[PDB]
């Protein structure tokens, strides 16, 4: 019971922060830049996690058996998998946009049209919705109990390894390489003008450590469960997914809050 | 100069298909909405179809909906009317009409010469079919509508057209009071609610013709029977 | 001789401005106050009209 | 010798004018209007927001029907708005994007604009082709075009940064009259209601009253300490108000030939960009650099209200001919329509 | 809304669609303000790289739009508000003319400390270096006559003179540059930077120097919004 109170606050904070970010872009015209489109997409996925995925997960802890029925269990898995994957890909496309705008600032200006950014956002969400097919069509294409709401393909080893690499491992390696290149340019940019580089290291560290630490235990456990088929524990499994949900709460505190225009806009609306 | 030339009309068999073209020159074609209006022999005007500027909005009359397709080619400045399953009821002269819509604009200001096709709802009433007139004397023409043409924005969407014998209709009065460009000041439009009057002071020989009142409050656009002036 | 030519024009202009008839400030102030008073009722910004008569509802 | 003697005579004439103005300064406008009741608090709401400009708006002008307005922005776009519906009636692409002024003809058939290109371009709004086209480009100014106002469909007055104003014959494209006498860049002009006189404010901190037909300067008004940016005739044509960079607005009288009232506040330290009067002239509305528009009591020099709806400089404002609403343009790329409610 | 009002509202939305397309083209193009005196030779740099004179030169498929507000006089405090959002200001001076250098220093100080130019970087060009080299080589006129501090000025060790350049030429050339940079470092608080360069009347690398300087201006803009700087 006391745990539910703590988790309920996290759910409310996630919805409140992401709703505030979404409306601030609408009201303020200085926030209509191309780079803020990716931030909007990132907050949408986290809002879906807070609005849909989190409350159902909290009820799952109150009552161990899934009391919402079979058809609603599949819907929760689809919302959990699509929104989390979209959040991961929203961070990835935002890292690409920042990488290209730093390596080739003048050349990338022509290709930064909102039309091309929106296509990138749609492409990230289109791949996110592809998680629905394995969740629902696993029986048609390729150990289940009514109490639990596990996915059908949870025991499969080859599929989980293939999906984990595409979902998390491959984007994380590129994000590490892209932000490494960005840090190379930021350090060079500061040295050309004049330890001021700690500003970028602190920001790049916060961006990357929060994304990795909140998601590495889940995706490590994502493939370990299939390897042994009995090493998995439900208490540990719920711990890993909640760390993934925390990343949704931290996203408004990382990308929008660190921006000056968002910070000014947030202070105006809250104080009315 | 502003020109609208229609082509493709002619005698067709019942149940056949025909493609009408309207080539526009001398004005920004892509900026104007376009209407097709037909006139059966020895009958009044009947609105057929409408395509807006930018091709976003298309309207058809019920008697032709599903059989006629209206389209435009902005780069070529050509207006099209694809007709299918043609009936004997479709025998008429088809006019190409330009109409631009913004605050203070004058829709239906220019009409084409028309092409003849021969096949082998607010009610606007013009009870007076013909009026004997003499030059230099003032004439009044009355029009009635089943519904009030006064909108809540203050406009009264009533139009007056003059079709001289052998010529295409010309706009005289738009929105019940405004005088169309190139029209002598002797024409004056007065109305209220459902009753409207077109006053022609000091009638001349050129004013002889058939006068039509059209409503533009809502689609389908409907015409009055028409009042003929004779000497 | 550019400065001397400009000096004559500036002096000649000041003669025209110095020969005008000036009314008292009290007379001018009363006229401004009178005009504001006479047209006060027909000023929508000063006295807002009822919402039915406002085109910008 | 002769030059020294002449410039001494100018000082004597200046003292004669200063003594003449002091002689007729028997009372103050503040003393005269002390007894009358204040206008109270003026509360205006944003009825409309006109969106579509993608850069700083530099000028706007209402049409005489109190419904259509034209705005100029440095995105190279002249836009004509239907203020009742916020519909865009026209969008005129400008050849030069550095526009500084725009004017709506009283007939409604033409609009004019011009800026750093030193050209006043006339655009025909009523063409048989259905599009707006350039009808005339008025060349002849050797500085930027700061303001322009139609007298009719054939005459327009322009003020320039080359220290001169000109009256133009649009049909022939030639300036019939040139108004010289300002020693700085003329930043604004206002037409008298009968269009027989106009006042202009320059960067020499002086306002000159010009006769349109005669073509000479009738009176010169001084008192500002910095460049004058805005000027507006009183509705009866017997007075005008100016706005300068010294954070003050002054009301000058034509017949008394002197300043009558100053509109300044201790908090206000920013320049003034635009000034206008309400239909009765009781309200003086001024746009400021501090993102706000202050409504002043013209008679009592009291700040009646504040229009706070912009996030950047208020670059221009105007009041409709019927007095129903006031439009404010701003560097934040938005136009807003304001009026009160009962 | 009536039938004609719906048609009018559709026309308005087609106007908005064309306004958005025009605003996308303006974002890809970099705007530059070309300032300088009559003797600066700013008309030579634009011609080689090629009311209001507008020039469009493209470097590496990047479009630069440069403006020169010719005419009028030194009273430019009014129209300078128009260029409140240009990417850079290209200020050109004449280093050979020692007599008018103080006017250029005073002119540069007004631009740098202008109220409406607090966030605009300056791409400073010190033009006519070939003429300056000949003037120093001749030795008829001395810079120390106009600037007393030049007698006590020593070339910094960090200086990297080009090969084949006389040390006297380098000492005078770097003294003129430091005078302008000293003005830039006085204020600004890092909002805008100055990018001094030495050019000649026959130099063909001016377009790329602006390109490399505008890249740093845009890069600094991107890093600030990412909170990386
Ligand atoms: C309530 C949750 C679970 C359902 C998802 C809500 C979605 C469909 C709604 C809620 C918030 C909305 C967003 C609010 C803000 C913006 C920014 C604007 O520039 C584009 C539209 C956009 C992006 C909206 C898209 C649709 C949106 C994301
Ligand atoms: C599904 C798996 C197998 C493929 C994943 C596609 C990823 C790895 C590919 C597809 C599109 C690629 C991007 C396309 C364009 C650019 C811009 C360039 O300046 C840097 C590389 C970068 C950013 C690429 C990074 C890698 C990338 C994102
Ligand atoms: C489960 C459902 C609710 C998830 C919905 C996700 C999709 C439909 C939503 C979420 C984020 C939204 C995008 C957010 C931002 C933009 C940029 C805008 O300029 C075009 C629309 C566009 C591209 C939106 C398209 C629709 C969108 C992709
Ligand atoms: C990490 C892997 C698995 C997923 C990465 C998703 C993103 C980075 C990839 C997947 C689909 C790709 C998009 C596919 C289609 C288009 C439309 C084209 O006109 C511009 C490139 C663009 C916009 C691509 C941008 C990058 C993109 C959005
Ligand atoms: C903002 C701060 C409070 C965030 C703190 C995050 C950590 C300390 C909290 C947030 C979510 C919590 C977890 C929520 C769910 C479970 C599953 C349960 O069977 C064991 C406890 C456990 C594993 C909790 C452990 C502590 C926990 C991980
Ligand atoms: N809770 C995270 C579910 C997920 C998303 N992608 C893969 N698995």
């Amino acid at each position: 019971m006391p745990l539910v109170v703590v988790l309920s606050t996290i759910c409310l904070v996630t919805v409140g922060l992401n709703l505030l970010v979404l409306y601030a872009v609408r009201s303020e015209r200085k926030l209509h830049t191309v780079g803020n489109l990716y931030i909007v997409s990132l907050s949408v996925a986290d809002l879906i996690v807070g609005a849909v995925v989190m409350p159902m997960n909290i009820l799952y802890l109150l009552m161990s058996k899934w009391s919402l029925g079979r058809p609603l269990c599949l819907f929760w898995l689809s919302m959990d998998y699509v929104a989390s994957t979209a959040s991961i890909f929203s961070v990835f496309i935002l890292c690409i946009d920042r990488y290209r705008s730093v390596q080739q600032p003048l050349r990338y200006l022509k290709y930064r049209t909102k039309t091309r950014a929106s296509a990138t956002i749609l492409g990230a969400w289109f791949l996110s919705f592809l998680w629905v097919i394995p969740i629902l069509g696993w029986n048609h294409f390729m150990v289940r109990r009514e109490d639990k709401c596990e996915t059908d393909f949870y025991d499969v080893t080859w599929f989980k390894v293939m999906t984990a690499i595409i979902n998390f491992y491959l984007p994380t390696l590129l994000m590490l390489w892209f932000y490494a290149k960005i840090y190379k340019a930021v350090r060079q940019h500061c040295q050309h003008r004049e330890n001021r580089e700690r500003k970028a290291a602190k920001q790049l560290g916060f961006i990357m450590a929060a994304f990795i630490l909140c998601w590495i235990p889940y995706f490590i456990f994502f493939m370990v469960i299939a390897f042994c088929k009995n090493c998995c524990n439900e208490h540990l499994h719920m711990f890993t997914i909640w760390l993934g949900y925390i990343n949704s709460t931290l996203n408004p505190l990382i990308y929008p809050l660190c921006n000056e225009n968002f910070k000014k806009t947030f202070k105006r609306i809250l104080h009315i | 100069d502003v020109q609208l030339v229609e082509s493709g009309g002619g005698l067709v068999q019942p149940g056949g298909s025909r493609k009408l073209s309207c080539s526009a020159s001398g004005f920004a074609f892509s900026s104007f909405g376009m209407h097709w209006v037909r006139q059966a022999p020895e009958k009044g005007l009947e609105w057929v179809a409408y395509i807006s500027s930018g091709s976003g909005t298309i309207y058809y009359a019920d008697t032709v909906k599903g059989r006629f397709t209206i389209s435009r080619d902005d780069p070529k400045n050509t207006l099209f009317l694809q007709m299918t399953s043609l009936r004997s009821e479709d025998t008429a002269m088809y006019y190409c009409v330009r109409s631009i819509y913004y605050y203070g604009s004058s829709p239906f200001d220019f009409w084409g010469q028309g092409t003849t096709l021969t096949v082998s709802d607010i009610v606007m009433t013009q009870a007076t079919s013909s009026v004997p007139v003499t030059p230099g004397e003032s004439v009044s023409i009355s029009c009635r509508s089943s519904k009030s043409l006064l909108h809540s924005n203050g406009n009264t969407y009533l139009y007056w057209f003059l079709q001289r014998p052998g010529q295409s209709p010309q706009l005289l009065i738009y929105r019940m009071s405004n005088l169309a460009s190139g029209v002598p000041d002797r024409f004056s439009g007065s109305g209220s609610g459902t009753a409207f009057t077109l006053t022609i002071s000091r009638l001349e020989a050129e004013d002889v013709g058939v006068y039509y009142c059209m409503q533009h409050l809502e689609y389908p656009l409907t015409f009055g029977a028409g009042t003929k002036l004779e000497l | 001789t550019a400065s001397i030519a400009q000096a004559r024009k500036l002096v000649e202009q000041l003669k025209m401005e110095a020969n005008i008839d000036r009314i008292k400030v009290s007379k001018a102030a009363a006229d401004l106050m009178a005009y504001c008073e006479a047209h006060a009722k027909e000023d929508p910004l000063l006295t807002p009209v009822p919402a039915s008569e406002n085109p910008f509802r | 010798s002769e030059l020294d003697q002449l410039r001494q005579e100018a000082e004597q004439l200046k003292n004669q004018i200063r003594d003449a103005r002091k002689a007729c300064a028997d009372a103050t406008l503040s003393q005269i209007t002390n007894n009358i009741d204040p206008v109270g608090r003026i509360q205006m709401r944003t009825r409309r927001t006109l969106r579509g400009h993608l850069a700083k708006i530099y000028a706007m002008h209402w049409g005489t029907d109190s419904r259509l307005l034209v705005s100029a922005s440095q995105d190279g776009k002249l836009i004509i708005w239907d203020s009742y519906t916020t519909n865009k009636v026209h969008a005129i692409p400008l050849r030069s994007s550095w526009v500084m002024t725009c004017a709506y003809a009283p007939s409604g058939n033409y609009v004019a604009c011009g800026g750093l290109d030193n050209i006043c371009s006339i655009y025909n709004l009523k063409t048989r082709e259905g599009n707006v086209r350039v009808s005339r480009e008025l060349a002849g100014h050797t500085g930027y075009l700061s303001c322009c106002r139609f007298l009719d469909d054939n005459q327009i007055v322009t003020s320039s940064g080359d220290t001169t104003c000109a009256l133009w014959d649009i049909e022939t494209g030639q300036q019939t009259t040139t108004f010289t006498g300002h020693t700085g860049d003329v930043m604004s002009l206002s037409l008298a209601p009968d269009t027989r006189l106009f006042v202009s404010g320059a960067c020499d901190a002086s306002a000159k009253l010009w006769d349109v037909r005669e073509g000479m300067c009738r009176q010169t008004f001084t008192g500002h300490e910095s460049d004058i940016n805005a000027i507006c005739f009183f509705p009866n044509g017997n007075a005008f108000a100016t706005g300068s960079d010294d954070a003050t607005c002054r009301l000058f009288d034509l017949r008394a030939d002197q300043e009558l009232m100053t509109y300044s506040h201790d908090n206000i330290i920013c320049g003034i960009t635009s000034v206008s009067f309400s239909k009765s002239g009781r309200l003086l509305l001024a746009g400021y650099d501090d993102f706000n528009c202050n409504v002043w009591d013209a008679l009592k020099a009291d700040r009646a209200g504040v229009l706070a709806g912009h996030d950047n400089r208020v670059s221009c404002l105007g009041v409709t001919d019927d007095g129903m609403a006031v439009a404010t343009g701003s560097w934040d790329s938005f136009l807003k329509i304001w009026n009160g409610s009962s | 809304v009536s039938a004609e009002d719906k048609a009018a509202a559709e026309r308005s939305k087609m106007i908005d669609k064309n306004l958005r397309e025009d605003g996308e083209k303006a974002r890809r193009t970099l705007r530059l303000l070309l300032l300088g005196a009559d003797n600066s030779g700013k008309s030579t740099i634009v011609k080689q790289m090629r009311g209001i004179f507008e020039t469009k030169f493209q470097v590496d498929k990047v479009n630069f739009h440069m403006f020169d507000v010719g005419g009028q006089r030194d009273e430019r405090r009014k129209w300078i508000q128009c260029f409140n959002d240009v990417t850079a200001i290209i200020f050109v001076v004449d280093s050979s003319d020692y007599n008018r250098l103080q006017e250029a220093l005073n002119d540069f100080k007004s631009i740098w400390n202008n109220r409406w130019l607090r966030t605009i970087s300056v791409i400073l060009f010190l033009n006519k270096q070939d003429l300056l080299a000949e003037k120093v080589l001749a030795g008829k006129s001395k810079i120390e006559d106009y600037f007393p501090e030049f007698a006590r000025y020593t070339t910094p060790e960090d200086a990297t003179p080009e090969p084949g350049e006389d040390p006297r030429v380098t000492r005078a050339k770097y003294f003129i540059r430091k005078e302008f940079v000293d003005i830039s470092t006085a204020s600004g608080d890092g909002r805008h930077i100055c990018y001094p360069h030495f050019t000649c009347a026959v130099d063909t690398e001016n377009a790329r120097r602006i390109f490399n300087d505008c890249k740093d201006i845009i890069l600094q803009m991107n890093l600030r919004e990412y909170n990386l700087v």
